[PDB]
């Protein structure tokens, strides 16, 4: 089922022959341009003020990744890694031994944020919750070499986001 | 909208429309940024029994494709890959723009 | 459980840090070396070993879901705890 | 028998004389080539690269390889004459920045492991 | 001798990456000869190197204005690969957000001709909804645009509550947006001037130089995807199909207008008729399993294990499979060796053959014409180069 | 033990929804 | 007496039946000179004489269109004459012959 | 000669007499699923994984111990030896615990790659799982034997390969457990092929814990040098 | 087999099928295969030779009108002597049908242009040349579609190496963009992911 | 706070002049949130 | 009409390839041997061509391993071993072909457990 959307015909009436005449030379249809023009600078501006406010997002927002523990401040990677094998830009690099307690952690958690397109695949992966997507966006930096994380920036980054870190995965995990 | 009731009636003219009526910009008709929790239902497949995975194994149903005319090895009406189109109906909704 | 290594580097918790003549540690002039100062194995030895009365018991690291895979840990040996494979957490049946 | 479908040329001497208007075409090109994208090189230069890019080919036997490779040095001419390649793509030829590469099995044993 | 021109890659109207020798007499346009491959960045091989769960993000990054449009066509060729079905609240939300898709798409493409051509205000005040919709896919999956949302098997994750009530909020206000976008544009003498009878092809023309979607129904053949070969729920959707008769840049135009207004029809369907029910289909094969059965059962925990690890395997066998995508057909042949990563994906996008085009369409105008011509082709070249 | 909770609906359906052209004539003669 | 077809660079066409009686009629004598056994030639004669007894059995040319199937007898009409050309180049071709070659042993086996 | 004549799915295959019903399977490029079965130690059958149907034959056999029958059809893909298999993973799975991230075995697990293939993609048991003591057998093979199912291919190889008669099996029923019932180091110059051979992550390499996956390692076939057997 | 397990189509199939045996009826000359799959895709395989007459037949026939190109595109397979899988896909818009013909070719024989079938084919075959290094003869200008201008080798075959054999980086002695032999500052990691037991037992070959 | 003005302009943060060691008065960037308004900023939740 | 070339098939010139990874290089065909962690034998059906391993170095930065030989990651499936000889031929590769390893078939009996007066008498079960 379809329409036609340029196959109508003008009447050629004297009346409507005429108010082609005066549209065509008192520019009717060019001052209903200008009239909305004109109402849309009388209309409040969608602008908002950063970075004193912000745009809205989700609790399943994809930001800055970190590492996560447990209550009792054990890691909870145990270096199996499926977020390595998952991921799609092979941005992680997992090396691992047992520890002197005899746990499965690792030695080598790296990830290449310049090699990374921020898919959250790896925390699907993940079955201990350990590598998150956090909620921070604002980590620019002046140097490539900063945005090469180890496993301490990104511990690091799960100690100082774990407070709203927690608070999103509560608020989404019933969804996972 | 905090606009002032004249500025309004000169937008709604120069507009020509009752622009107070569809705002562009969001206020308090939006849902809340803090939701109750779902409970998300299962599939049909979550069942204690008559459930064997044979019964429901779509990959395990592919097969290679059938072979018709190898070359290695009357009437005979003519056909077409399919029956042909049939014509569209103008639109009872708006025929025309 | 953080310490420092003969040339003042901070050792980490992999027990990584530059020797005396690695020309690497320029890296850091002008900069820091991150360093995460919760070593995690510290953190856990000071969990105390829960005594529970059954010879098997079960953990899934607490919040349920917000965990990790519930496991069940035998604790039928008196000379040791039971660990979780995952958590590192320690039980036992009560003794002396 | 053997049963081949040729591209242009049926036998060797076809193929050699579509090498040898493909080798006039870049010959007459090339001072145009110097002066049109202000190279740093001599004409003489240009013509003995234009040279040794035809010699690396000289052992081909196949009248069909013969004539893929005539096919390719036509692209690669018509993206020289319509200034469709820049300098940098005119200069690869002569890998100005890349460090001489030893040969002989003394440099090669105290450089590393390849053969 | 006429003068060779560069138009592009660093240039307003040559969207970034595309640089077009021209052949020029004064501004008649003699010759228009397209280079591209400055946005090649070898998808199709890298493909072979991951599995299909790997391969689907690449479709986001295609036609980056269509995103779950491209994630929906993948997902549609490897489910008939793997002869399974998604779930149908899942093929719901598939036709809703690919129809938020084709209003991103349109609004994009509109607003962007307009500003080539010289109208530059409808682009701010379409690109706030543009904003808003971005949120939309953000609160759906995290994303703005990449959302990676449709996956073989259904979708990633279900709605979170109270989405459907801010989208009926946003559709009930966005016919005004187009009422104003129209009223900027669509009755504009020099709008019109500059849009009419300008690169006029013929229906014969279109169908042998591959044309699809607004490109072929501007000229009055009556064919769209949804409508003859539907896919998921559209068999289910009321819309009317708009159909030009000139076949020039105006009659596009006002399809795409028209296109964006039995979107919205479609969007209030699909809102009104969302079923209850599960979001991917319950084959743990495919679709990995709920996160709390993951940490519960065996089976989950190891169907988890490998479908993260490896991956499932595909069985063997070759299909093209192709959708309405905002832009015309988008198709994927994909050819599966049985393993569980796909052996050659090669790419089907409409802009391709549009832009294989544009010399045919240019003849006989001048520059200003072909950058409008360049405009009504909605050529995006993520897609184009893949 | 609670009733399955999902996004749907509201019961009766949505609003109407506007999607035709509006261009309202408003001129003189 | 149709304003348009509809479709930009298609004329509407005046006397539609005798430039598809003339069409039908060449494209029956081009067949006549291909082989009797060839399916080409059976094929085509069998839906040509179809097409060419109803275009003589009804002088409406909506009710023609409604019977022929083919979609706006101007299309009708243009897709005469690519069967016309095709026929042509058909008995350039002679595709009723035996197969020229067999691929190799596994040219066609998938997986590999 | 000497030869006679069976059925896999319909197609002939001629077997010298002895012949199981797997090995004849396999003469047409079709493995059967296993788990206790193993062509280089003695046959058990306790495994039951390898249960396959013949065709006018009311009870499936098992493919690995049976010898196969002349004139029998055996239906390797039938209705009946899918749902054998079924069951048999999810008794094998019942009790298994949920190790696999932290599990070496993962990505080359026979366990988890039949359970891929011929098993079902959902759990049903709804109790409490066994958990068994590890067993101290020396520095070279780690014990874990919560992940024991049982198929008695260490305790075989012990006693077949090695000569060594130092493994068994203790108690009985759900209680079974595999070990050496008292501390005792298995030092064979043959001891470390009890990891290859043991099915699952209840034996593993003790020096190459939780180094690597199965995945991301490159396979270089080589000499070993380590003496003059090469 | 209900919710999960994708529903069949008899009428499409027994459709496919009847057409497919009256395209190899109508062309024995050339066609050598004519298959139909579960999910109902029409598959024509032809000799080389007979590229032109095929399509050119399934575009102009009344009861075929496959007016449409959408897609052209090579597979390579480098155990096959003819490397090289051609793949047309057409769109018949007044039978609402699809149709796939498929041939062979090896790096040294060329195919037959096909712009004089399909105009679209022209950029479609310059990029096979470009990606797989098969050579159409009489392509109105054949040439580079997707690559750098000078760039060697044909990226889409399968010995040609993921990241190539050079990469380009700015030089500031000479002033200009260089190429140089690659070198990765990490090794893309090789996956093995194949399961070692057999998914697919319809799909098993006889073991030779 | 203000739920007066529409969504995007009804939270807002006015930065302190002095952070850890560096003086903030003409010099503010949204690194300087901590998570917990961070969270409440963005309308990731509606409870400060 | 065809032109009956009578010469051995020879591609390097067109392949783009760089003369040190012709010349240089070793191609190993053969069929990959069963990892002896698992029984299932769906790995060993098939030929493969691998590249002979080069030098892999740590990187200063992040300590990554970094390669310079473009082929380290190059493997091809054919399906028999002929295939494979042909394709590396024609290519110029210098290869080293290794038979396809069969298990030899042997003699399977249960009873044989529990023999009367043989060693095949198993002392458990
Ligand atoms: C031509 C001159 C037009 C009349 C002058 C004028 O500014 O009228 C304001 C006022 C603005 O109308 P409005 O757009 O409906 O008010 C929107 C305000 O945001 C709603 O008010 P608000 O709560 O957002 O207050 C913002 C405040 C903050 O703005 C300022 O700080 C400006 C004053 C400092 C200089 O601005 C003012 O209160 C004073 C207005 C500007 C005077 C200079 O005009 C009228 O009330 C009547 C229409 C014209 C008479
Ligand atoms: S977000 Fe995606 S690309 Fe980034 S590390 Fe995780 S899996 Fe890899
Ligand atoms: S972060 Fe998670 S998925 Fe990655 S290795 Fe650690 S536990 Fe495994
Ligand atoms: S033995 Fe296999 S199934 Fe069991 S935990 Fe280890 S990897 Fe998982
Ligand atoms: S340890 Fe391994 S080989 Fe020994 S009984 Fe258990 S599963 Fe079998
Ligand atoms: S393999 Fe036969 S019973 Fe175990
Ligand atoms: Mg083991
Ligand atoms: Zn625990």
């Amino acid at each position: 089922t379809y329409k036609f959307v340029n196959m109508r015909e003008p009447s050629m009436d004297m009346k409507s022959v005429t108010d082609r005449a005066a549209q065509t030379l008192l520019w009717t249809e060019l001052v209903r341009g200008l009239g909305m023009t004109l109402s849309y600078l009388f209309r409040e501006p969608a602008t908002i003020n950063y970075p004193f406010e912000k745009g809205p997002l989700s609790p399943r927002f994809r930001g800055e990744h970190a590492l996560r523990r447990y209550p009792s401040g054990e890691e909870r990677c145990i270096a199996c890694k499926l977020c390595e094998a998952v991921c799609p830009a092979q941005a992680i690099t997992i090396e691992a031994e047992p520890r002197a307690d005899g746990s499965r952690r690792t030695t080598r958690y790296d990830i290449d944020m310049t090699k990374c397109i921020y898919c959250g695949f790896c925390q699907e992966a993940c079955p201990v919750d350990a590598i998150v997507e956090g909620p921070n966006f604002e980590f620019s930096t002046e140097t490539h070499e900063e945005l090469l994380y180890n496993k301490e920036k990104l511990l690091n980054n799960g100690d100082k986001w774990e407070a709203e870190i927690a608070a999103n995965i509560q608020a989404d995990y019933l969804y996972r | 909208a905090s606009a002032t009731r004249v500025i309004q009636l000169l937008r709604n003219w120069a507009s020509g429309r009752d622009l107070q009526a569809k705002l562009q910009l969001r206020y308090q008709e939006i849902s809340k940024r803090t939701q109750p929790p779902p409970k998300l239902p299962v599939g049909p497949s979550h069942k204690l029994s008559n459930n064997y995975y044979c019964t429901r194994d779509g990959r395990r149903e592919a097969m290679p494709p059938s072979i018709v005319m190898s070359s290695q090895k009357t009437e005979k009406k003519a056909v077409t890959p399919a029956p042909p189109i049939k014509r569209w109906e103008l639109s009872k909704d708006q025929p025309y723009l | 459980g953080v310490r420092t290594s003969p040339t003042g580097e901070k050792v980490t918790h992999t027990g990584q840090a530059y020797d005396d003549g690695d020309y690497r540690r320029v890296r850091f002039s002008d900069r820091q070396k991150e360093v995460n100062e919760n070593f995690a194995i510290d953190l856990i030895a000071e969990q105390p070993v829960s005594e529970v009365g059954s010879r098997v018991i079960s953990c899934d690291g607490g919040g349920g879901a917000l965990g990790h895979p519930r496991v069940y840990i035998n604790l039928d040996k008196e000379t040791k705890t039971g660990t979780c494979g995952y958590c590192g957490l320690q039980f036992r049946q009560p003794h002396h | 028998g053997t049963s081949v479908k040729p591209i242009f040329s049926r036998d060797m001497n076809e193929a050699k004389r579509r090498v040898r208007e493909l080798y006039r075409a870049w010959y007459r090109e090339v001072p145009n080539t110097v002066h049109l994208f202000q190279l740093d090189i001599s004409v003489k230069q240009g013509r003995d690269k234009v040279r040794e890019m035809f010699m690396k080919n000289a052992h081909v036997t196949d009248p069909r390889v013969v004539d893929l490779l005539v096919i390719k040095g036509k692209m690669e001419l018509e993206e020289t004459i319509n200034v469709w390649k820049q300098r940098t793509h005119i200069m690869r030829f002569f890998h100005e920045t890349e460090a001489p590469r030893p040969t002989d099995f003394l440099s090669k044993f105290y450089v590393g492991h390849d053969p | 001798s006429n003068l060779t021109l560069n138009f592009g890659p660093q240039h307003p109207a040559a969207h970034g990456v595309l640089r077009l020798v021209m052949e020029l007499s004064g501004e008649m346009v003699r010759k228009c000869d397209p280079h591209i491959g400055l946005l090649h960045r070898g998808t199709e091989k890298l493909i072979e190197y991951k599995t299909y769960l790997q391969a689907l993000p690449y479709f986001d990054r295609l036609d980056y204005v269509s995103m779950m449009c491209n994630e929906q066509a993948y997902s549609l060729a490897v489910e008939k690969l793997l002869n399974i079905q998604p779930p149908p609240r899942a093929q719901w939300i598939r036709v809703l957000f690919g129809e938020i898709t084709r209003l991103l798409n349109h609004i994009m493409a509109v607003t962007t001709h307009a500003l080539d051509i010289g109208a530059m205000t409808p682009f701010f005040w379409m690109f706030e909804e543009r904003e808003k919709m971005f949120e939309f896919y953000e609160r759906v999956s995290g994303a703005r645009m990449h959302a990676a949302y449709i996956r073989p098997g259904g979708v990633h994750q279900d709605l979170p509550l109270g989405l459907l009530d801010d989208i009926y909020e946003f559709s009930k206000n966005f016919s005004f947006r187009i009422d104003e976008l129209e009223e900027m544009l669509t009755n504009n003498r020099i709008w019109r001037n500059r849009t009419v009878d300008i690169g006029v092809v013929t229906a014969e023309d279109a169908l042998n130089y591959g044309f699809s979607g607004v490109m072929l129904r501007g000229s009055g053949i009556q064919w769209d995807l949804r409508k003859t070969q539907p896919y998921d729920v559209y068999d289910q959707v009321e819309f009317d199909v708009p159909i030009g008769s000139r076949g020039d840049c105006y009659d596009r135009y006002l399809c795409r207008v028209e296109e964006m207004r039995q979107s919205l029809r479609i969007i209030s369907q699909c809102l009104n008729k969302m079923p209850p029910g599960e979001i991917k289909v319950d084959d743990a094969k495919v679709s990995p399993p709920k996160r709390a059965e993951m940490k519960t059962s065996m089976e989950s925990l190891i169907h988890h294990f490998k479908l993260y690890t490896e991956g499932y395997q595909v069985p063997p066998g070759a299909t093209y499979t192709a959708i309405e995508a905002p832009k015309g057909e988008f198709g994927v042949y994909l050819v599966s060796d049985g393993s569980s990563r796909p052996y050659r994906c090669k790419i089907k996008a409409p802009g391709f053959a549009h832009l294989a085009g544009l010399d045919k369409m240019s003849k006989g105008h001048m520059l200003a014409d072909v950058v409008a011509i360049i405009g009504t082709q909605d050529i995006v070249f993520g897609e184009v180069d893949r | 033990a609670s009733k399955v909770k999902q996004d749907m609906p509201p019961p009766g359906g949505y609003g109407p929804i506007d999607y035709k052209r509006n261009l309202p004539r408003r001129g003189l003669s | 007496l149709k304003k348009t077809t509809g479709l930009v660079g298609l004329a509407v066409c005046e006397t539609p039946h005798e430039r598809l009686k003339i069409l039908y009629t060449k494209i029956l004598d081009v067949l006549g000179q291909i082989p009797k056994n060839a399916a080409y030639r059976k094929y085509t004669e069998q839906i040509t004489n179809e097409k060419l007894g109803m275009v003589k059995a009804e002088p409406d040319v909506k009710k023609l269109e409604e019977q022929l199937q083919g979609g706006q007898i101007e299309e009708v009409i243009l897709q005469a004459e690519n069967e016309l050309s095709l026929a042509r180049k058909m008995l350039r071709w002679k595709p009723w012959e035996p197969l020229v070659e067999e691929p190799p042993a596994n040219q066609w086996k998938w997986p590999i | 000669s000497n030869l006679i004549e069976v059925f896999v799915d319909g197609q002939s295959v001629m077997v010298e007499p002895g012949t199981t019903v797997l090995q004849a399977c396999e003469k047409v490029g079709m493995q059967i699923p296993r788990f206790c079965y193993h062509e280089r130690l003695s046959v058990a059958g306790n495994c039951r994984m390898c249960l396959v149907e013949i065709e006018k034959a009311p009870k499936v056999v098992a493919a690995c111990a049976m010898p196969v029958m002349k004139g029998w059809n055996i239906l390797t893909n039938s209705e009946k030896s899918k749902k054998a298999r079924e069951g048999v993973m999810e008794f094998l799975l019942a009790n298994h615990p949920l190790d696999c991230p932290i599990c070496d075995q993962g990505g080359e697990c026979d366990l988890q790659d039949q359970s891929m293939m011929f098993g079902s993609d959902r759990s049903r048991f709804l109790e409490g799982k066994r958990a068994v003591e590890d067993k101290n057998i020396g520095p070279l093979v780690k014990t874990i034997m919560t992940r024991c199912i049982q198929c008695t291919r260490c305790i075989r190889f012990a006693s077949e390969i090695a000569g060594v008669d130092d493994l068994g099996t203790t108690g009985r029923g759900n209680d079974m457990q595999v070990g050496t019932y008292i501390e005792k180091m298995f030092m064979s110059e043959l001891s470390g092929n009890i990891i290859d051979i043991c099915p699952v992550g209840a034996l593993t390499s003790k020096p190459y814990a939780f180094t690597a996956r199965p995945w991301e390692t490159r396979k270089t076939e080589s000499i070993d040098v380590m003496d003059a057997v090469g | 087999t209900r919710p999960t397990i994708r529903p069949r189509n008899d009428v499409v199939h027994k459709q496919l099928s009847a057409f497919g045996q009256y395209v190899a009826e109508i062309l024995p000359k050339y066609v050598q295969q004519v298959q139909v799959s579960c999910f109902n895709e029409l598959e024509i395989f032809i000799h080389p030779d007979g590229v032109i007459p095929v399509l050119t037949f399934l575009r102009d026939h009344t009861n075929a009108q496959f007016k449409s190109l959408a897609d052209l595109t090579a597979v390579d397979v480098p155990t096959r002597q003819n490397r090289f899988e051609i793949v047309y896909n057409l769109l018949s818009l007044r039978f609402n049908s699809r149709i796939r013909v498929k041939t062979y070719t090896d790096e040294l024989t060329p195919i037959e242009s096909s712009v004089t079938v399909y105009k679209a084919a022209n950029w479609y075959e310059r990029e096979i040349w470009d990606m797989f290094g098969v050579f159409f003869a009489n392509h109105p200008d054949l040439r580079r579609i997707l690559t750098d201008y000078g760039f060697e080798g044909h990226p889409f075959r399968k010995d040609f190496p993921l990241s190539g054999y050079v990469e380009l980086r700015y030089d500031d002695e000479v002033k200009r963009v260089v190429a140089e032999p690659v070198e990765l500052a990490q090794e893309f990691r090789k996956f093995d992911l194949n399961s070692p037991w057999e998914a697919f037992p319809a799909y098993r070959q006889p073991p030779e | 706070e203000d739920n007066k003005q529409f969504f995007g302009r009804h939270r807002w943060v006015i930065y302190t002049t002095e952070m850890n060691g560096r003086d903030t008065f003409w010099d503010v960037d949204g690194s300087m949130v901590p998570p917990e308004w961070h969270r409440w900023l963005h309308c990731m939740t509606d409870d400060p | 009409q065809l032109i009956a070339v009578d010469e051995k098939l020879d591609i390097t010139t067109l392949t783009g390839v760089p003369e040190e990874h012709i010349k240089t290089r070793k191609v190993r065909i053969f069929v990959p041997a069963r990892n002896n962690m698992q029984s299932g034998v769906n790995n060993t059906k098939k030929w493969k061509m691998e590249f002979d391993t080069r030098e892999r170095w740590e990187n200063p930065l992040m300590g990554w391993s970094s390669t310079a030989d473009p082929l380290s990651n190059l493997v091809l499936t054919f399906s028999t071993k002929e295939d494979a000889v042909a394709f590396a031929e024609k290519n110029g590769w210098s290869f080293d072909v290794e038979e396809r390893k069969v298990p030899k078939p042997k003699s399977k009996s249960y009873g044989a457990n529990f023999s009367w007066n043989k060693r095949t008498r198993v002392s458990t079960k």
